[PDB]
């Protein structure tokens, strides 16, 4: 009964709120670079 | 000789030798500390990568014995996205008379936070990382575990910017992320750890260690020059300490946080970056405070404008850990008791 769905491969996560899915998709898109 | 030592093989990494379960292949140096090397490996059964950490004689003395037994039972029973998880633990030795080495198999991460802190970071990365520590710290406090010594080298992150705290801190009783309340021997509470998120946040913005103190005296002084000498109402704990190094230590008024973390350190790219610089410097203002009376809580820091962009109940309200041992922080044994105590932890 939770219609808003994240599309990331391996994540079947669903959101009942539009804004709440927005930060979830942004969380998948993050990256960082480092130097040993 | 033995059916059981046909389950192990040995690989040399520097002067260290790893005798591990033959499922663990392709061992490689991925980091080091004072306890030695940690390795990447492939788990042929799990068909995934792992980190493998060796403890050589965890019971050499009593404080190390308590720290090994403590990190073992807790990693055994803390399951959280932002806490490092134990995949296996083993020993290659065949009995307790021969028991010597302990190997912890944990999840494999990309680097530690020192390799990010030296980097350049936008508000979205910084706040996302700190939010992740606050979720890990909050999970620990649910079960009663006050870390008291978080540091960037014992936190690892991955290239998708996820973060896991490696250790659980000191048992109840370089100081650069140590709060005033534990460096001056007062009592402490859960928000002792907020101070250390404060030094790491500050470290991420400025670019280098905020309060790098050469001694135990230089570490308190290098705090008060920046933050100013604390208030008379704060002078608690022992009365010898009250006069000690403080009442006439040369009076210090700290600098403003507009002056400690100037807009030079942040990017004024947009209005959005002008707003995030403002919010962050305000969050610092509430964590880098000497008197814990006036220091923010973890729950309040998680509901802060700089940090609450990422809020979601999934990871902020997890099921708290079930520590099987309650006297864990108060057990006191002999080296032989600790040895057998650590052994049967590895062996059940
Ligand atoms: N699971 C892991 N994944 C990736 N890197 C790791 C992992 N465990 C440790 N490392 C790296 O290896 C270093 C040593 O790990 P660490 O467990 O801190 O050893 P240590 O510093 O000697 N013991 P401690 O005093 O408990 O911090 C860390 O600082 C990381 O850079
Ligand atoms: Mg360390
Ligand atoms: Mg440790
Ligand atoms: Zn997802």
């Amino acid at each position: 009964d939770k219609p808003f769905l994240c599309t990331a491969p391996g994540c079947g996560r669903r959101f009942t709120n539009e804004d709440h899915l927005a930060v979830h998709k942004r969380k998948h898109e993050m990256t960082l670079k480092f130097g040993p | 000789r033995s059916k059981r030592d046909n389950n192990f093989y040995s690989v040399e990494i520097g002067d260290s030798t790893f005798t591990v379960l033959k499922r663990y292949q392709n061992l490689k140096p991925i980091g080091s500390g004072a306890q030695g090397i940690v390795c990447a490996a492939y788990d042929a059964i799990l068909e995934r990568n792992v980190a493998i950490k060796k403890l050589s004689r965890p019971f050499q003395n009593q404080t190390h014995a308590k720290r090994a037994y403590r990190e073992l039972v807790l990693m055994k029973c803390v399951n959280h996205k932002n806490i490092i998880g134990l995949l296996n633990v083993f020993t290659p030795q065949k009995s307790l008379e021969e028991f010597q080495d302990v190997y912890i198999v944990m999840e494999l991460m990309d680097a530690n936070l020192c390799q990010v802190i030296q980097m350049e970071l936008d508000h979205e990365r910084m706040s996302y990382l700190l939010y992740q520590m606050l979720c890990g710290i909050k999970h620990l406090h649910s079960a009663g575990i006050i870390h008291r010594d978080l540091k960037p080298s014992n936190i690892v992150v991955k290239s998708d910017c996820t973060l896991k705290i490696l250790d659980f801190g000191l048992a109840r009783t370089t100081r650069y992320y140590r709060a005033p309340e534990v460096i001056l021997g007062m009592g402490y509470k859960e928000n002792v750890d907020i101070w250390s998120v404060g030094c790491i946040m500050g470290e991420m913005i400025k670019g280098g260690v905020l309060f790098p103190g050469t001694d135990h005296i230089d570490q308190w002084n290098k705090v008060i020059e920046q933050l100013g000498t604390p208030c008379p109402e704060f002078m608690k704990k022992l009365q010898p300490t009250v006069r000690t190094y403080v009442e006439n230590r040369p009076k210090y008024a700290g600098y403003s946080f507009e002056k400690l973390f100037p807009d030079v350190l942040f990017p004024a790219d947009s209005e959005h970056n002008k707003l995030k610089a403002s919010q962050a410097r305000d969050l610092l203002s509430k964590m880098l405070v000497i008197d814990a009376s006036k220091r923010i809580s973890v729950d309040e820091a998680l509901q802060h404008p700089y940090i609450n962009v990422w809020y979601d109940p999934s990871e902020a309200e997890a099921p708290p850990p079930k520590i099987p041992d309650k006297q864990l922080d108060e057990r006191e044994h002999t080296i032989e008791e600790w040895k057998e105590l650590i052994y049967k932890e590895v062996m059940d």
